[PDB]
């Protein structure tokens, strides 16, 4: 039926530390104009299933 | 425009390109890269294309 429970990171401010868990979902802005929660152009969800 | 079977195809070389004019642009219906960043272009450095 399609395995869609696992997810991975795909946008970051920046690489991780060794050993370091991110568990934040936050959108994020791949442009240069404000999200403010809305997944539109230039914002995207890091997760990905 | 030329047609789709009849794609228009250019080559432009010895310039400098400024993606970012192009990228904060929200008037195109998609705007995807598959190799790069969307946000690097600006950082990099080719020919011939």
């Amino acid at each position: 039926g399609g395995n869609y429970n696992y997810r991975y990171r795909l946008f970051r401010k920046s690489n991780l530390k060794p050993f370091e868990r991110d568990i934040s979902t936050e959108i994020y802005q791949a442009g240069s104009t404000p999200c403010n929660g809305v997944q539109g152009f230039n914002c995207y969800f890091p997760l990905q299933s | 425009f030329a047609s789709v079977y009849a794609w228009n195809r250019k080559r432009i070389s010895n310039c400098v390109a400024d993606y970012s004019v192009l990228y904060n642009s929200a008037s195109f219906s998609t705007f995807k890269c598959y190799g790069v960043s969307p946000t690097k272009l600006n950082d990099l450095c080719f020919t011939n294309v």
